[PDB]
């Protein structure tokens, strides 16, 4: 009730003004659970029913924070943050510690409830407006404005690093190799400890915050024919590009070694320095596709150049703090997905391959999705921010399926693509 | 009278200030016909006059219009419209009948005096001035300034919404499932009670309205049961177009043709048939509309064909929250798409088409995936749920389009449904390259200067082929090499391209095109067995394909 403390003064960035994304349509169930859940925040009074006097928006959304659970709401604060949290990122700015990749395991506790007792800014509560939709535009739509720190905007855990940075000083006195990050109400903890002990000193973290702030984590675990890994854990040290295998076969057919070159062709961009001349010359003669002509001497010696030339990358490791790191995904064949986050063209600083066995999670928008998810995690791990997504789907298609296999907590910022990847190869 | 209800509060834009536009006196005639009325408007307690403290205002006029006895007032404030801030737009969407259940009886009842009751803030008040002149220069300056929302101002339009709702939230709490749509100057009342018993409620509503100033001044729930909103035509069970005259004659201007072709756009609504695709392409080429736009025998056809079918006049049904959502879809002409989403088993809920133009080159299988999206989309709007498709095109055929496509896709539930075509992939290029079979090295180029171009090829038999071009780009060329390969080959073959512009529309699977070229490529891979095309890069040293290049440009170099 009368229990509220001051507040710190959010002013947007110099330049922007409210934000006032368009809120795109909702299905009959999943409005039914925002209703539901928006009431019981007014009946907590963590929001607060407002008037047109407000011309702003920022989309909503229904997601099951486990399977065969509740719902949850997500804000896309995606646009709120670009202006109010690139303002404040250089202020309050939560530092990355880069321990937390070199460690070996890795859990992501949910710690979003904490958010929602320190009030805002009596001001800076109109930008936090979200409308909620309603069928057939019958009603405009409940509109909302928030008065607790919401739990998307990134501008929210930056001020709860007050308490966050004290509740967990005891603990970390105790234990002094675990490295705490936080990222948007997800508590990156890691450590070194054999999983057996990894999963005590999580729980007994998770015991802790428990009891002095009243900070509760959705407990989670599956004993399931899905078995997740316990405390949905991550594994950075496991973490490294080689999947980039030339085949065995590139001096059998003709069309082979055809496609040797084309692979090597491309190639010339990633690694500077790779030759091709010496291998096209046994191409070099209008012949049949199936005609086999074995390795020469200089073809071979150059095969066997590139062939190991690409497992040791060159530079490239250029991390520029000012270029937004950019994640380009690649749907490869039946449950095998490949990304590459680069900065610049060609100069990536991690390449991966989704894998995720079609059938079950036949669903390729699930498995996309998926992929978004779990590209972006360790993206937050290893550079601390979110990736620009370039996707492999159609734009209407995109927005309509996500929020159905989504269980995060933020949203990576997206573009679609709309035209034949060339990358779409072996790799 | 005027509105109890709770003000809300407006400001201009920071920066910005309470518009100085005084106002050009007009004769002194309607000058009077000014004071008569904003007189009558101010005794309602409407204004009140306030001529030095308030240096803002407004220019003030009046003018008659619309076949109407009694003058009119015409105070539009739009440079106060651009110094006053943004609200929550009234209504951003669109509201569909099709998303309605059918009651039993509805009526219209007219809240015309409606911005007026309504109290505009007690500071805003102020940036509502207009200057009262007087004549021969002689005037010490009638200013006025509104209590209410003033007739124009941006903020009446919203503040309005919001306030009818909240004047009759406690009403439908006492007495609820009654239906009630706002739209701006209109209220729609509906429910399912007979003639009587619900003119019963009618009143309770309207006193209920009379006890917070806003005077129905329908006598009754009395209005015509044809009701006319946004070009629907509704009823308390069904629901169309009809306004859609369609004329003729000859000499037709770019801007006549667009007009017809908009009209047409619009019943497609609910009558299943429109196809607008020859005449929307004639409007192609965008610049004169008073330009008249010349008709081929095909344009000329198309609204033949569509006229008859606005003849018949087609009703539309409403929805129903108990039976599960249908929608069917049928591949009509080339690049046009219908569909019908449907409740009961043989009456049109909802209908569109789906007009293909996103990009050349597309294949069909592609195309109603499409229009299946576009079909959830609309409906997720409009009703709340996906519905189940009724799709021509075999269910095993999907399975191949999908696991081999770079774009990832999602179809709902959906059964086969036998119609005039089938969707399904009209030829396939092979995975390997064939054993034996003959290769074609094709390659062509053009000076593109000279618009000269050249094709031809070389297979692995020293087979080989050229012929000149004409006004053929570098590109097209290339296609007509790729197609010369076809003409002389087997029916299997290997292909070996160095464009990667042929690679990337005959691996598109195309099938439909206004290209005739492209269209003969189909042609004769519709015919073959078994078809292998590769690509490797151009002018690097390739089989063959490093001398063909050489072969093809045996004269002109570019
Ligand atoms: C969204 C809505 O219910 C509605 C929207 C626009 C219009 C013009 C009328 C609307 N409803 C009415 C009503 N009085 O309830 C209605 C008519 Br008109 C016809 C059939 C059903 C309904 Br519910």
């Amino acid at each position: 009730p009368i229990s509220p403390i001051e507040t710190v003064p959010v002013k947007l960035k110099p330049g922007m003004d409210g934000p006032k994304v368009k809120q795109w349509p909702l299905t009959e169930e999943k409005i039914k659970a925002l209703v539901e859940i928006c009431t019981e925040m007014e009946k907590e009074g963590k929001i607060s029913k407002i008037g047109p006097e407000n011309p702003y928006n920022t989309p909503v959304f229904a997601i099951k924070k486990k399977d065969s659970t509740k719902w949850r709401k997500l804000v896309d604060f995606r646009e709120l943050n670009k202006r109010t949290q690139d303002f404040w990122e250089v202020q309050l700015g939560i530092p990355h510690p880069a321990g937390l990749k070199k460690k070996k395991s890795v859990t992501v506790l949910d710690v979003g409830d904490a958010y929602f007792s320190v009030p805002l800014d009596e001001d800076f509560r109109k930008y936090t407006a979200f409308t909620i939709p309603s069928i057939n535009n019958e009603t405009p739509g409940i509109r909302y404005q928030y008065n607790v720190l919401p739990q998307g905007w990134k501008g929210s855990p930056a001020i709860f690093q007050s308490s966050m940075t004290k509740i967990l000083e005891p603990f970390r006195k105790q234990n002094p190799d675990i490295v705490i990050y936080q990222y948007m109400d997800d508590l990156y903890v890691g450590s070194d400890l054999e999983i057996g002990q990894h999963r005590t000193k999580i729980e007994e973290l998770r015991q802790h915050l428990l009891r002095w702030g009243l900070t509760t984590p959705d407990k989670k675990h599956q004993k399931e024919p899905p078995f997740l890994w316990m405390g949905y854990e991550l594994h950075p040290d496991k973490w490294t590009v080689q999947p980039i295998v030339l085949p065995e076969k590139d001096s059998w057919t003709v069309n082979d070694i055809q496609k040797l070159v084309g692979k090597l062709n491309w190639a010339s961009q990633i690694y500077p320095g790779i030759k091709v001349r010496q291998l096209s010359k046994l191409l070099r003669g209008t012949k049949a596709l199936t005609e086999v002509i074995p390795l020469t001497e200089e073809a071979e010696l150059e095969l066997a150049e590139n062939r190991e030339i690409l497992k040791e990358p060159v530079h490239g490791v250029y991390y520029d703090p000012s270029k937004d790191l950019i994640a380009e995904i690649q749907k490869q064949g039946q449950g095998q997905w490949t990304y590459q986050i680069y900065q610049e063209p060609f100069k990536n600083l991690k390449t991966g391959k989704y894998a995720r066995t079609r059938g079950a999670h036949t669903n390729d928008v699930k498995q996309l999705t998926e992929a978004v998810q779990k590209i972006t995690t360790e993206s937050i791990v290893i550079w601390g921010k979110t990736p620009k997504f370039k996707l492999p789907i159609q734009k209407e298609t995109w927005e309509t399926w996500w929020t159905e296999y989504w269980q995060a907590t933020w949203i990576p910022e997206w573009e679609f693509v709309n035209t034949p990847p060339l990358v779409k190869l072996w790799y | 009278p005027i509105s109890p209800i709770e003000t809300v509060p407006v400001k201009l834009k920071p920066g910005m200030d309470g518009p100085k536009v005084k106002q050009w006196p007009l004769t002194e005639e309607k000058i009077k016909a000014l004071v008569e009325i904003c007189t009558e408007m101010e005794k309602e307690g409407k204004i009140s006059k306030i001529g030095p403290e308030n240096p803002y205002n407004t220019p003030v006029f009046a003018i008659k219009k619309k076949d109407s006895t009694k003058w009119r007032k015409l105070v539009d404030f739009r440079e106060l419209n651009k110094r006053t801030q943004d609200f929550w737009e009234v209504q951003l969407g669109i509201p569909h009948p099709a998303g309605l259940k059918k009651k039993k009886s509805v009526t219209v009842l007219d809240v015309g005096d409606a911005y007026f009751s309504v109290p505009l803030d007690e500071d805003f008040r102020k940036y509502t001035a207009f200057t009262i002149p007087s004549i021969n220069n002689e005037t010490p300056g009638i200013r006025y300034q509104y209590n209410v929302l003033p007739q124009g101002w941006k903020g009446s339009p919203a503040i309005f919404q919001s306030s009818m709702t909240k004047i009759l939230e406690p009403f439908k709490k006492q007495n609820p499932d009654i239906v009630i749509y706002q739209y701006m100057d209109d209220l729609y009342v509906g429910s399912d009670l007979e003639i009587g018993q619900h003119r019963t409620k009618i009143e309770e509503l309207r006193q209920h309205l009379l006890r917070w100033g806003l005077t129905t001044p329908d006598k009754k729930h009395q209005k015509e049961p044809p009701f006319l909103w946004m070009g629907y035509e509704l009823h308390p069970d069904k629901w169309t177009v009809q306004p859609i005259v369609l004329p003729e004659k000859d000499s037709w201007t770019v801007n006549d043709i667009q007009k017809l072709v908009g009209k047409l756009n619009w019943a497609s609504q609910i009558y299943p048939g429109i196809k607008v695709r020859q005449l929307s392409k004639l409007l192609r080429g965008t610049k004169a509309l008073t330009e008249v736009i010349p008709l081929t025998e095909e344009a000329e056809l198309e609204l033949a064909e569509n006229r008859e079918i606005l003849k018949e006049p087609v009703h539309g049904v409403y929805y129903d929250p108990s039976k599960d959502l249908i929608a069917e879809i049928q591949k009509q002409g080339q690049g046009q798409w219908t569909y019908q989403i449907y409740q009961e088993p043989f009456k049109n809920l909802k209908t569109g088409k789906y007009a293909r133009m996103r990009g050349a080159h597309t294949n069909d299988v592609k195309q109603l995936t499409e229009a299946v999206q576009k079909i959830t989309t609309e409906s997720i709007v409009i009703w709340g749920k996906t519905p189940k498709f009724k799709l021509p095109i075999q269910k095993e055929t999907w399975e191949t389009w999908w696991t081999e496509y770079w774009q990832a896709t999602w179809i709902p539930e959906w059964e086969f449904v036998n119609t005039p075509p089938l969707v399904k992939l009209w030829y396939q290029l092979e995975k390997e390259p064939i054993v034996g079979a003959e290769t074609f090295y094709v390659d062509g180029a053009a000076n593109r200067e000279t618009k000269l171009g050249k094709a031809g090829y070389v297979t692995n038999k020293g087979r080989q082929k050229v012929v000149p071009l004409t006004n053929t780009t570098n590109q097209k060329t290339e296609l007509q090499a790729i197609y010369l390969a076809l003409q002389d080959s087997g029916l299997e073959v290997n292909i070996v391209t160095d464009s990667q512009y042929a690679l990337g529309i005959i691996q598109a699977q195309p099938d439909k095109s206004e290209s005739e070229l492209v269209n003969q490529i189909i042609e004769q891979l519709i015919k073959k067995e078994k078809v292998y095309l590769a690509w490797v890069p151009a002018h690097k040293g390739i089989g063959g394909n490093e001398q063909v290049d050489k072969l093809v440009s045996a004269g002109i170099r570019k």
